[PDB]
């Protein structure tokens, strides 16, 4: 039952620099007889299985870069990268094989900070045939944009959302919009608006219309 | 060359059963001591049931007893039987095979199977698509469906960039989940797309074509 | 009047 912990909780890295991750035990994997460390890394890509990075806590499974290295022994270790990459935009997981139970540790979310950019919006009306079951809800959608920090919106009584993970490629967030509704209450209003408010923005980003059947 | 593929979750009912199976191809199958691990919803990974190159075999204790772990080198398969699934035991299963001739290093990996333990009923999705000079955008909206997960594809999958699928979201037992999709103005509607989705162990499988709303009232 | 698609 050893305790593994993975600290920090977040992070914000940029392309290039260097990234220490700290895997704290609550016993050895080091073992006399041997002087092996018995502790192994990962990284996980969102929405995918962990890859074996790192074992023995410090031999390179085959096909990791080089700018992967371990190091650390015995009770605190150390996952070592030289250049950090936009492929490397996901979370680490260190792990013990000493005894029963295997044990992983927290986690840590490295969010890549890059630059700023400008969320594109998108404003969809409901379906011709979502209202023709009972229901509808309008979707606006901002794209391709960071920081992740940025609320959007008078009657807010019931709507949802949904954010994607950081995109390995560019770097940005994207956001949904369940803008749920009664279906004859959609028509007891005509004008129906998104509005952004970005780090950038500081005058918003707008996108509206009015409500088809007037 | 070394894959490992994942069969059989889905959704229980509390103190239900529940017989996954992954389907190794690529190795000398009974050299290697495999394992299983799971990803609870708050994304914490948590190790399962290990089996030894020589049918040895390894539990965490919140299992020990419902879950029991079995090989058939014949036809390389492995076995994880749940029975008895409490609340917490919602998560994502991965199988594992052995790092080398060796103990239970998660060395290769499956691409993860999800059991989801609510009582709520097994219900299909329905399907609303959003339609609407630089580039226009288009979405697909699946307003009720449970139990997760479904599969968003557009244009059976043709369609690389330009989409943003999101997260479900649960409400009510009903997960809405959206998706955007974007081209030029001059690719739609020049070109036809499609939402296609599909919702396991429901069976059902739907494609909805994009067209444009048009003008008709009365 | 679908109000323009866009």
């Amino acid at each position: 039952d050893i305790v593994m912990s993975q600290s920090p909780s977040s992070l914000a890295v940029s392309v290039g620099e260097k990234v220490t991750m700290s895997c704290k035990s609550s016993q050895s994997l080091l073992y006399r007889g041997n002087q092996m460390n018995y502790l192994a890394w990962y990284q996980q890509k969102p929405g995918q299985s962990p890859k074996l990075l790192i074992y023995w806590a410090s031999t390179r499974e085959s096909g990791v870069p080089d700018r992967f290295t371990g190091s650390g022994s015995g009770t605190e270790f150390t996952l070592t990268i030289s250049s950090v990459k936009a492929e490397d935009l996901t979370v680490y997981y260190c792990q013990q094989y000493y005894t029963y139970p295997r044990t992983f540790g927290g986690g840590t979310k490295l969010e890549i900070k890059r630059a700023d950019a400008a969320p594109t919006v998108s404003i969809f009306p409901p379906s011709s045939e979502q209202l023709t079951s009972g229901g509808a809800s309008v979707v606006c959608f901002l794209n391709n944009f960071y920081p992740k920090d940025i609320n959007v919106k008078e009657r807010q009584n019931g709507v949802l959302n949904s954010w994607t993970d950081q995109d390995s490629k560019d770097s940005t967030y994207s956001m949904s919009s369940t803008l749920t509704l009664t279906k004859d209450e959609y028509e007891r209003h005509n004008s129906y608006t998104c509005e952004a408010t970005h780090k950038t923005s500081t005058s918003p980003i707008v996108k509206s219309f009015n409500r088809g059947e007037c | 060359e070394v894959q490992l593929q994942e069969s059989g979750g889905g959704l229980v009912k509390p103190g239900g059963s529940l017989k996954l199976s992954c389907a190794a191809s690529g190795f000398t199958f009974s050299t290697y001591a495999m394992s299983w691990v799971r990803q609870t919803p708050e994304k914490r990974l948590e190790w399962v049931a290990s089996i030894s190159t020589g049918d040895n075999t390894y539990y965490t204790d919140s299992v020990r007893g419902r879950f029991t772990i079995s090989r058939d080198n014949a036809r390389n398969i492995l076995y994880l039987q749940m029975s008895s699934l409490r609340s917490e035991d919602t998560a994502m299963y991965f199988c594992t095979r052995g790092r080398g001739d060796r103990g239970d290093l998660f060395g290769y990996w499956g691409q993860g199977t999800l059991v989801t333990v609510s009582s709520a009923k097994t219900t299909a999705p329905s399907v609303y698509p959003l339609a609407p000079g630089s580039s226009v955008t288009l979405g697909c909206l699946v307003k009720g469906y449970f139990p997760e997960p479904v599969t968003l594809t557009w244009n059976s999958g043709s369609l690389s960039s330009g989409v943003h699928t999101f997260p479900a979201v649960l409400q009510s037992d009903l997960y809405t989940l959206s998706s955007s999709v974007t081209v030029t103005s001059s690719t739609w509607p020049s070109q036809s797309i499609t939402c296609n989705v599909a919702h396991p162990a429901s069976s059902t499988k739907v494609d909805k074509k994009i067209e444009p709303r048009g003008p008709t009232i009365k | 009047p679908i109000y323009d698609i866009n």
